[PDB]
């Protein structure tokens, strides 16, 4: 199971400042671009979670283009995974090739395993984002 | 300030923060975010599937320990890995207190060839742990 | 699809659209506006400063208002003014169904040699209308 | 009194999307760019009220800086204007005049009248806002 999304997401650069202090996070490089190029990054770096707005888009979607056995009503998000090839800097544009690696169906219990293979404008990764969703089985 | 490699090494425990976290830190995460779950913000839903009180969305409180991890490695652009177990749910009464995220941090690996270090972390509610497996590497 | 100009003629009354809004539309405009005031979602607060349950926020209702016009005009880009008094309060209750706004408008100007033309606007919550002086204008 | 804002908002292009979502705008021209080629536009184009979002900042700080006599406790929206002078679009930079046009104060309560004068990178005009915060008198 592939599933490429159309369109990108568009890393803004004030959405950066938004989530940031939404999560708590107060490091001056998602605030101050000065700050940014004073770490050595030329605009303003993404806290590690900001993957969460672009792929509320994906993690909705996928759900139906894979066919998971899942109800949603009792579905729980177990757990969440990234490898961060390359930082996430403001202005990025971000694809998305999501892959399902596997899905388990036990007693009552389906666990499944998706990975989200982020890519630049150019096609050089950026992140790899692998999210396990437990939930009770439909078929 | 990413910190030098030499300055860390294995044991070293990082210092505790402890996030305080309120009912309108969740509406604000719910719209920042796009998740209008109203477990998370509406105690009479949270109830009828069984919990006591409206809780934290998962991926806020990882969020958070984005930062507690972020703000000691100096550089956010630095952290390689961050990957995370979510065992328990941490409730936030609407009464005008909210609940604390208590984060702490102990260096477990470094590869002095690598400019990698990795931390384990663990992120408590009222002394329940709310990660399992819960860890951080950074270059430095 | 903006209009021509000789399309719409002074008198013409626009077609009403009646918008639901849901306690959930009021946790995400929180967010993303980053207006985070209680009296918007939490009940107990709306009543302490006198309100029977908690009400839209002033600009959701206007930002609201934005779409009903945009529409019509064809092109957000070719508005020209939006402008609006605020007289109510547009209470939306946690009950599953939340309020209904019933937005209608009438052009009450042209000007040819511009192609300027202006829309008085009413938008009205169980008939109390809450807005007074409400006008949008946009060359054509 | 004057109050130039230090920084720019930058308009972002999923912040529009996210905030027409938000206010029930399902235009095109602020969900794709195509659709903006053809209304004639570079970039998607900002819902009529997204300075709300650009704005929130402003508001906030205003208030100290232009000393009004004015309880937060008791404050109200009055009114709302908007003159745009030029579309706001994705990729835009804004910057923020802010002047105090008018202050009333008569029995019990206090009307402030706020504009503020929106410019482009280049300082072209884009949107003029006016607010009018009614409230209830500190002085």
């Amino acid at each position: 199971k592939h599933y490429r999304a159309p369109d990108h997401f568009l890393v803004g650069r004030e959405k950066i400042r938004e989530f940031a202090v939404a999560v708590k996070d107060d490091h001056p490089t998602h605030y101050s671009e000065p700050d940014a190029a004073a770490a050595g990054y030329p605009a303003l770096v993404a806290p590690l979670t900001f993957l969460a707005i672009a792929g509320r888009r994906v993690q909705l979607e996928i759900f139906t283009k894979f066919n998971i056995p899942i109800n949603i009503a009792r579905v729980f998000h177990r757990d969440q995974k990234f490898r961060f090839h390359r930082p996430i800097l403001a202005n990025d544009k971000l694809y998305f090739d999501t892959y399902l690696d596997s899905v388990i169906e036990s007693h009552g219990t389906v666990l499944a395993e998706i990975r989200s293979e982020v890519t630049d404008a150019e096609g050089k990764p950026v992140v790899t984002s692998v999210v396990t969703m437990l939930g009770e089985a439909a078929h | 300030a990413l910190r030098e490699f030499s300055s860390v090494k294995v044991g070293d425990q990082l210092p505790e923060k402890t996030y305080p976290l309120t009912r309108q830190d969740l509406v604000n995460y719910a719209g920042v975010s796009g998740d209008l779950n109203p477990i998370h913000w509406d105690d009479e839903i949270a109830k009828v599937v069984g919990l006591d009180t409206a809780i934290a969305h998962g991926m806020l409180t990882m969020g958070i320990g984005g930062g507690y991890v972020t703000s000691w490695v100096g550089d956010p652009g630095a952290v390689t890995e961050y990957n995370v177990r979510f065992t328990a749910v941490v409730p936030v009464p609407n009464d005008g207190k909210g609940a604390e995220l208590v984060f702490n941090g102990r260096v477990k690996s470094v590869d002095p060839e690598s400019k990698s270090v990795t931390i384990a972390l663990t992120a408590t509610t009222g002394g329940k742990k709310i990660f399992g497996r819960a860890i951080a590497s950074a270059k430095l």
